[PDB]
């Protein structure tokens, strides 16, 4: 039949309807009762996601061995607070003052990531359905809108409209849907639905109309929608979006502040309420600890050490999940002492103290790149000292390599009285055999250019020569000072 | 530049010869020059024409000419060169490279095609 | 090994090397194997002497020169492979799949999986020997392409029966010099000598002249 | 909606709350909220590392560290996760910039956003932070 | 005799590491690092706990090799307690990633007793919704092999999506992520460092020559009493390495102080057990170690001292013209034109002296002059060689640049090998050796 340019064979479409919800009956005076309809608003054939739960459960078998320290593994995962209370009123009393009133209002919170501003938007609309359910106020259709959880992101009207709607159209069909519904449908035949836009700076895309329209859908009379849209930067609107779209997103702007110290402490004592200072009847045979051969024992989770842990946590960034973090590998490290110790293996007190939290507040304050460069081979050493005595020549940072060849060679020539560069110069020029001529390049000089490159301590520019291309370093020169200063060679050559 | 020459070429070639004959689909490069004796059924005789030789890349031109070096392999092809030259040929195998100066040097004819050359 | 060294006139230490790369069974074989020298250097004639030496092993002749970009050399390394499959062991049911459904180098992997696991029924693991003659001079070349090459047996299964060994051949030798830290074992091929030229063409062409009418 | 959260006199702290909010404190609270001496010094040698090069890579904000208190170690960790509460606050920007330079990958980048004229009212109660200006 | 061919397969197969996993070697500098991820993924598929750490550690520094250790040995017993999810930086981009993940959630799952199909959408819902939803379920174990290329400086929404089903979720995952930055914590996006467990864990380097000779010693003796030879093949490898002045300690030696790696030891000792024919021959060739400097020498054999050493007569005499003139320039470049207004003039110097050189024309020099571009002596003025990516590779094969389109002899080449390093290596018994001074 035909011969064609190319090839599209391996495709895949959805199964995604064109026509908009303004054409279902052309008539705006007979729209039906949206509210109770079969499909929309999620009144029929909620399974939709429980399909695939069967997959990944196997054999309930062979006993799994919990240990003294597994509890407090657990009791660190992702789960009234005395942590946000100025936030979480102030919030839903501007998310209920709407509901109650019929409104379209628009919260906006913002804050640096771990504050627990998704926590506490996520209870407020908890206690808001708990009041639905107390029946004080009309029900609402909740909507999570995650900015990152979307592969395209025009798919919020997709997610949007099919969570609204039960039919699935594409984008303009969802949009144009969703505009219509927000628009002209009377607020008689609609029920609220609030509307969380988690990670808001990831939808700013190329025409800035998404964020246009969930926001510019909230100033219509006719629309029930709340939108409690979180952020990542407080300025966001003077930074990335319109002035009239800062003009739309308003004036409530309530920032989430990072976390204290006495905050944070509050935290871990209601994460640990039910474990701290407990006992558990472990068995000498096993190691399995079970709260109220047998051993009655403590669990010394020690102020001193939680205080000390999120003391420097509250100071750098403030984060409660990076509070968990550190004391979730405080408990690791005892539980690895503990197992090592006793020879348990998986199928007096315990305690957890100052000089055991340290090495989980000092595993990400080391930089392994000192002894990195340090273990480095000597012809890598040797580079990094060219590279670095180059500097104090020139004062560029961006030396070539056809100077670092021939300051290399400076080197080993100039240095002809040790006995180790002796030794040395000449298995670094001929591999130590005959019948192997003199290289202009030492031996290993691709491999230890590699070895950095991949690294990231150097940077060399693209090119193909290899005599004026560029190389900098991408590290520091400081830190390579203080790590060529231990070699007991370099130190002198 | 280079492939879009051997896209073109190979798709000109499958059209001519799916076309000449009175399905699959296949990828235009030199692959279909390997099995065209298994895929039609003919043997290969192509006869390339290029059309402003004073006006292409010759360093397109002589990368193209290697990459058609290596047909040569498939003993059922028969590859033709066709130079519409606008210039002398001192200016052709100034700018082409040695290498496929002396691989055209194996059966090259000249041709002075002008209406001025004799009258 | 049980590997037969060929009489190669001038490459001597390359032939000996090459057989302690190059065998029948999968273990004692690298995943990857570079032969890298210059033009007229031997790398083809020592390759199609060696496997012509030893018919047992199975060989897939590839020149990326007539395959410009990276997606006709995907497309032409899944469609040689159940070529070669095909007129091995012919009687297994063999699905005939797509080539041209490749068009990246995630279905490749995919692609060749499917041509793999549907071999099962055979007795012991044999390797596939997918030679790559030429590979830089592929024409729209990239620094990044040959990480792609490297890490693909990281994706074919590990209990498979068919199991995939490359055998590059590069040219440029600063191609090689960027994937060095890879440790890739490699073959050099140095360039010939006017002692050794004098002779390789008094054997390659004074068979052509006597019988030149 | 602040009225109802006691259960013109209340109309007012608002404003004098959201802009105060946004404003923070330009030099009364940088160094409350600094009260750490290693919290303060380093905003000038951010200051200083500004009008030698507007590339200022970390790096070049730590080449600088160690060339002003060169007369317990400390590495560049420290000043990294440090500059973290600078971020936090909101004066300072780390991010990915294109690094133009010689070379085009990416790096961090250091900048500042208020006027130095309050800031340079804010060392006039620090003795030491009065030599580094 | 078939006697020695079981010591030599089971030798190369100790140098590969293709043994079965009960007498797999672990070197002793790497078993505490073997240790940590031992305990991090032991307690992910007995103890069904989430957690995600990240392997830092250069090209060819055993993680893959580690992990499949652990993967093959968490696979004895447990076989039907989870599954892997492979996944490369490099042959999966961020759009290839999800079908990567459903194609291997689809594929592992079918084989313990659709969710590969329908668009990108749709299989990052069928993917979300199954892993961020007595009994025991079952875990999946994510690698992440060049983690570096997802934390790219634009988005990471893979990172944050993976990373967030680590708290969040009730599947429990492990996620592996091996990559060779050592700044890999700067990379990430400040809303995926918070979602990371922090644990990450750098792999050992040797540290000591001692390492290296006892990791040779692990590699190279045989545990397994195979062939009849094993009983002299353990002693007398032991007597080279006990002796710190034997061939193979100086080749262990020297292998410390330049490239610090045994994979490149390996690669030199497979062709000196796979090239031996006897045992006896196999005995000598390790105790003189006649082979570890006939591949050391070929290793070598052409970058620009083994090519260089190959050059014909013509063809040195226009590169040390071409050096010459560069080394008279400003900034290091030249033409055929200028090139060829200096080997005339230095061959009329040498015939001016004295028989002679015969001066070869123009129209022959372009044939020397091409078979030096092809050798890499010359490079252009500006010219970049390979691209990074695959789009600028492309993005250029569009452009048509200035410097192919000006006539032949007129392109502004530059000097891969300048005249001080062409001046040390061309032997002093040459006809133009006085010529490479300047
Ligand atoms: N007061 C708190 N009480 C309990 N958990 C908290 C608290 N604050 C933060 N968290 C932790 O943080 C998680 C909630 O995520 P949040 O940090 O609120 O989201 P976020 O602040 O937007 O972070 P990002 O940047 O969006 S990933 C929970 O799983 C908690 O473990
Ligand atoms: N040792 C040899 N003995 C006999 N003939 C040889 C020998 N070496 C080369 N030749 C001949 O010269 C030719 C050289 O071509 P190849 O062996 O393919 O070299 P090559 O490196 O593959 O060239 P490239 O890389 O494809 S440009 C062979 O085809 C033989 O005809
Ligand atoms: N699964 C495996 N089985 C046997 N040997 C292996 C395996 N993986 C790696 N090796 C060998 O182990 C040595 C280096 O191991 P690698 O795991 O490849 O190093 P590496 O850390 O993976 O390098 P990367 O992944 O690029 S950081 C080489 O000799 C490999 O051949
Ligand atoms: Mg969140
Ligand atoms: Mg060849
Ligand atoms: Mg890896």
């Amino acid at each position: 039949p035909v011969i064609r340019k190319f090839t599209k064979k391996n495709v895949a479409r959805a199964k995604k309807k064109y026509t908009p919800f303004s054409k279902r009956f052309k008539s705006i005076a007979a729209i039906p009762d949206l509210t109770s309809l079969p499909e929309f608003y999620g009144n029929s054939s909620e399974l939709m996601a429980s399909r695939f739960e069967n997959k990944l459960k196997t054999t309930q078998k062979h006993q799994i061995v919990e240990t003294i320290f597994s509890k407090v593994k657990k009791q660190l995962n992702s789960s009234y607070l005395p942590a946000r209370e100025n936030e979480f009123a102030s919030i839903y009393l501007s998310a209920y003052s709407a509901i109650e009133s019929d409104s379209a209002t628009t919260i906006y919170v913002a804050g640096t990531p771990g504050v627990g501003k998704t926590l506490t938007v996520r209870e407020v609309v908890k206690e808001l359905l708990s009041s639905s359910a107390q029946r004080e106020i009309p029900d609402f259709l909740y909507v999570e809108i995650n900015g990152l959880k979307m592969v395209k992101p025009t798919d919020c009207y997709e997610t949007l409209w099919n969570k609204v709607s039960g039919e699935r159209l594409t984008w303009a069909a969802s949009m144009e849907s969703l505009e219509f519904y927000f628009k002209r449908v009377p607020k008689n035949k609609k029920k609220t639905i609030v509307v969380l836009l988690d990670e808001l700076d990831a939808m700013v895309t190329k025409s800035q109309d998404i964020m246009y329209n969930f926001f510019n859908w909230t100033t219509y009379e006719n629309a029930k929608l709340i939108v409690i849209a979180v952020a990542n930067t407080m300025d966001l609107p003077e930074r990335q979006l319109g002035n009239k779209i800062t003009s739309r997103i308003g004036f409530t702007r309530i920032m989430f502040t990072g976390y204290t110290h006495e905050e944070l402490k509050n935290i871990i004592d209601l994460r640990l309420k039910g474990l701290n200072d407990s006992f558990f009847y472990v068995d000498t045979k096993t190691g399995n600890a079970i709260l109220i051969d047998v051993r009655k024992v403590r669990l010394r989770m020690s102020a001193d050490a939680i205080e000390i842990a999120s003391r420097k946590v509250a100071s750098v960034s403030g984060d409660a999940r990076r509070a968990l973090k550190v004391c979730k590998r405080a408990a690791e490290i005892a539980e690895k002492h503990y197992m090592a110790k006793h020879g348990y293996g998986y199928d007096g007190v315990q305690t957890v103290h100052i000089t055991h939290v340290m090495k989980a507040l000092n595993e990400t304050l080391n930089s392994h790149v000192i002894t990195f460069m340090t273990r480095l081979s000597f012809t890598a050493k040797l580079f990094i000292y060219a590279l670095l005595n180059l500097m104090k020549k020139n004062g560029s940072q961006e030396q070539e390599l056809g100077d670092i060849v021939d300051e290399i060679k400076l080197l080993i020539e100039v240095n002809g009285s040790n006995k180790f560069v002796m030794e040395i110069a000449k298995t670094l020029f001929q591999q130590g055999s005959d019948n192997i001529s003199e290289q202009l390049r030492i031996i290993s000089w691709d491999f230890v250019l590699n070895q950095l490159l991949d690294a990231g301590i150097l940077f060399k520019q693209t090119m193909k020569n290899d005599r004026i291309c560029c190389v900098k370093l991408n590290i520091s020169v400081e830190e390579a000072k203080r790590a060529m200063n231990e070699d007991e060679t370099l130190r002198n050559l | 530049n280079v492939r879009m020459m051997l896209r073109r070429s190979m798709y000109k070639l499958y059209s001519a010869a799916d076309a000449e004959e009175h399905n699959n689909d296949v990828s235009y490069d030199l692959s279909l020059v390997e099995n065209f004796k298994r895929l039609f059924g003919k043997d290969l005789a192509m006869v390339f024409n290029f059309k402003d030789v004073d006006s292409i890349n010759f360093n397109t031109l002589d990368n193209f000419i290697i990459l058609l070096k290596s047909a040569f392999k498939y003993d059922h092809v028969k590859i033709s060169l066709i130079f519409n030259i606008n210039t002398n040929l001192s200016n052709i195998e100034k700018n082409l490279r040695q290498s496929t100066i002396r691989l055209l040097k194996r059966n090259y004819h000249k041709l002075d095609v002008s209406s001025n050359k004799g009258f | 090994m049980n590997v037969t060294t060929p009489e190669v006139a001038f490459r001597e230490y390359q032939t000996n090397c090459l057989a302690s790369y190059i065998s029948a069974d999968p273990d004692i074989t690298p995943s990857n194997l570079i032969l890298q020298g210059y033009s007229g250097t031997g790398k083809t004639y020592t390759l199609k002497k060696y496997f012509n030496a030893n018919p047992n092993l199975h060989a897939v002749w590839l020149e990326p020169v007539e395959l410009v970009s990276w997606k006709p050399l995907l497309q032409a390394i899944a469609r040689t492979v159940q070529y070669k499959l095909k007129t091995l062991y012919p009687n297994i049911p063999t699905t005939d799949y797509d080539p041209l459904q490749v068009e990246e180098p995630f279905l490749l992997v995919k692609t060749l999986h499917n041509i793999f696991v549907q071999y099962e029924s055979l007795q012991e693991k044999t390797c596939l020997f997918l030679i790559l003659d030429g590979f830089d001079s592929l024409q729209d070349l990239d620094a990044a392409l040959f990480n792609k090459y490297i890490k693909l047996n990281e994706l074919l299964p590990k209990d498979s029966k068919i199991n995939i060994k490359f055998i590059y051949t590069m040219l440029e030798t600063s191609f090689l010099q960027r994937y060095s830290t890879h440790c890739i074992p490699t073959v050099m091929f140095p360039r010939y000598n006017v002692d050794e030229v004098s002779t390789i063409l008094v054997m390659s062409r004074c068979g052509e002249l006597m019988e030149d009418s | 909606e602040i009225y109802e959260l006691e259960k013109g006199k209340i109309g007012l702290n608002y404003i004098a709350k959201v802009f105060s909010k946004f404003v923070n404190n330009n030099s009364t609270r940088t160094r409350i909220a600094k009260l750490n001496i290693q919290q303060k010094l380093i905003l000038c040698t951010i200051i200083q590392s500004l009008k030698l090069n507007s590339d200022a890579t970390i790096d070049e904000s730590f080449d600088h560290y160690i060339k002003a208190i060169t007369k317990a170690p400390l590495q560049r960790n420290e000043f990294l996760e440090i500059c973290t509460i600078l971020e936090t606050c909101g004066l300072v920007s780390i991010k990915k910039t294109k690094c133009k330079g010689k070379t085009k990958r990416f790096v961090d980048k250091i900048d500042v956003d208020l006027d130095m004229r309050e800031f340079y009212d804010e060392m006039t109660k620090i003795s030491i932070l009065k030599p580094f200006l | 005799d078939p006697g020695f061919g079981s010591l030599q397969r089971r030798l190369l197969q100790q140098l590969y590491g293709t043994l079965p996993t009960d007498e797999k070697i672990i070197f002793t500098y790497l078993q505490d690092c073997q240790q940590e991820i031992d305990r991090i993924i032991k307690q992910s598929i007995i103890q069904k706990e989430s957690h995600s750490v990240i392997l830092v550690g250069p090209r060819q520094s055993y993680k893959t090799y580690l992990l499949d250790y652990e993967l093959s040995l968490l696979q004895q017993s447990y076989k039907e307690q989870f599954i892997t999810i492979r996944l490369n930086g490099f042959i999966h981009s961020e759009q290839t990633a999800i079908n990567g993940i459903a194609t291997q959630l689809e594929q592992q799952l079918q084989k313990i007793h659709t969710i590969s199909s329908g668009s990108l959408t749709e299989v990052f819902e069928k993917i979300l919704l199954l892993l961020d939803s007595s009994i025991t379920k079952i875990t999946v174990v994510f690698i992440f092999d060049e983690i570096d290329t997802f934390a790219g400086p634009v988005r990471q929404t893979l990172l944050y999506n993976l990373f967030d089903m680590v708290e969040h979720s009730r599947v429990p995952v492990c996620i592996f992520g091996c990559t060779t930055k050592l700044n890999i914590l700067e990379y990430l996006e400040k809303r995926v460092k918070s979602r990371f467990s922090q644990r990450v864990i750098y792999m050992p380097q040797i540290q000591n020559l001692d390492d290296m000779v006892d990791a040779v010693r692990n590699l190279l003796t045989v545990r397994s009493e195979i062939s009849p030879w094993v009983s002299q093949w353990n002693e007398t490898l032991e007597k080279e390495l006990s002796d710190p002045r034997s061939n193979l300690n100086r080749h262990i030696r020297m292998n410390f102080e330049t490239f610090r790696s045994l994979p490149t030891l390996k690669n030199s000792i497979i062709p000196l057990v796979a090239t031996s024919k006897n045992f006896g021959s196999l005995c000598t060739a390790i105790k003189s170690c006649s082979f570890l400097d006939i591949y050391n020498k070929n290793q070598l054999s052409n970058n620009l001292t083994g090519r260089l050493q190959s050059l014909s007569d013509l063809e040195l005499a226009i590169l040390i013209s071409a050096a010459r003139v560069a080394l008279r320039a400003k900034d290091g470049s030249f033409n055929f034109n200028l090139a060829y207004a200096e080997y005339e003039k230095m061959i009329k110097a040498i015939n001016s002296r004295i028989n002679t050189i015969k001066l070869w024309l123009k129209k022959d020099v372009k044939n020397v002059w091409e078979n030096l571009v092809q050798l890499d002596f010359f490079t252009e003025k500006s010219a970049v060689g390979l691209r990074d990516n695959a789009t600028a590779a492309f993005y250029a094969s569009n452009y048509q640049f200035q410097g192919t389109m000006i006539p032949f002899d007129l392109r502004s080449y530059q000097m891969q090998i300048i005249l001080q390093e062409l001046r040390r290596i061309i032997p002093k018994s040459n006809m133009y050796y006085s010529w490479t001074q300047l």
